[PDB]
């Protein structure tokens, strides 16, 4: 998961690192029910 | 949230309620981006006009709830504010563009299965993923409706809703309303013809409008519930402050402020 630090610890306090990453889904490789729905979305070209 | 659905448990862990001390009441929605930071709309906190200019000691923040009312013991977390900070060109007398605001906690919220923050986009992943079509979500627990009969009548979700929705063409939002939209704003929202539907609508505003990133799997927030004519109308779209522009505020004003 390659996401780059933007703020200082110091004055954003924790968090950052770990950010986005849901504790009962993405920390479990567990779905849930709608997110298929938003990725297959994103096509492009 | 109008033509929503309950979210499942630990669904969006970085949600949080906006509640007023006296009377006691829900305001308005925000988002957790550290254990000290807390991101919403600028119009939840000044406003005048209807009633809104609070000062720190005038609210407080729920956060890891499920239930709207239910007190969910030794699972949702009560923080005091030590700070507000609303974006300097706010200005609530002409217009809602740039409709941000920070919150700073007292104290650091502990984080658990039900409380976890969301991340902030980069620059690339916004111009990957601010496309027209690409769906989005949005959560929290405004209203259900327009109007209701009281008592009677809901309006209000019994728990956090949540609906996906697609980004719409700039040129599609400026030709909907007569009112002034800025750079600062996008908007989404399924088109009249598409049979399907959603909407944020009142007490929905300062929620976030997420995307999961395909690049590293991780959510972001793209945008905060700002305004709309009515909700879920047919030919109208909600519109919401578009974060990775008002992005660089959001940096001055923490290593400035932060500690
Ligand atoms: C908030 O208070 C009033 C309305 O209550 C508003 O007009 C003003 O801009 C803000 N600050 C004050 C107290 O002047
Ligand atoms: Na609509």
């Amino acid at each position: 998961s390659e996401y780059q630090t933007f703020f200082n610890p110091r004055t954003f306090g924790s968090g950052e690192a770990d950010c986005g990453l849901r504790p009962l889904f993405e920390k479990k490789s567990l779905e849930d029910k709608t997110e298929r729905e938003l990725l297959e979305s994103y096509i492009d070209g | 949230i109008v033509e929503g659905s309950d979210a499942e448990i630990g669904m969006s862990p970085w949600q949080v309620m906006l509640f007023r001390k006296s009377p006691q009441e829900l305001l308005c929605g925000a988002s957790l981006i550290s254990d000290r930071w807390v991101l919403t709309a600028a119009h939840c906190l000044l406003y005048p006009p209807w009633d809104k200019n609070f000062t720190e000691n005038d609210l407080l923040v729920r956060i890891g709830k499920h239930s709207r009312t239910r007190y969910e013991r030794n699972i949702e977390k009560i923080s005091m504010l030590e700070k507000i900070y609303i974006h300097p060109r706010y200005n609530w007398r002409e217009n809602l563009d740039r409709d941000i605001a920070l919150m700073k906690l007292k104290k650091p919220v502990a984080f658990s299965d039900y409380i976890h923050p969301v991340c902030l986009p980069d620059r690339e992943t916004a111009a990957s993923l601010l496309q027209a079509g690409y769906k989005g979500r949005v959560t929290g627990w405004g209203n259900l409706k327009e109007t209701w009969t009281a008592n009677v009548g809901k309006g209000q979700p019994s728990v956090l809703q949540v609906v996906n929705l697609p980004i719409v063409e700039r040129p599609v939002c400026k030709d909907s309303t007569r009112i002034r939209i800025t750079d600062n704003m996008f908007c989404a929202g399924y088109k009249p013809d598409e049979g399907k539907r959603g909407d944020a609508c009142e007490g929905d505003a300062g929620g976030p409008f997420v995307m999961k990133s395909p690049f590293n799997n991780r959510w972001y927030q793209m945008g905060i519930v700002s305004w709309g004519e009515g909700c879920d109308r047919d030919g109208k779209y909600g519109f919401y402050t578009h974060v990775f522009r008002l992005k660089k505020w959001i940096q001055k004003v923490i290593d400035q402020f932060g500690e």
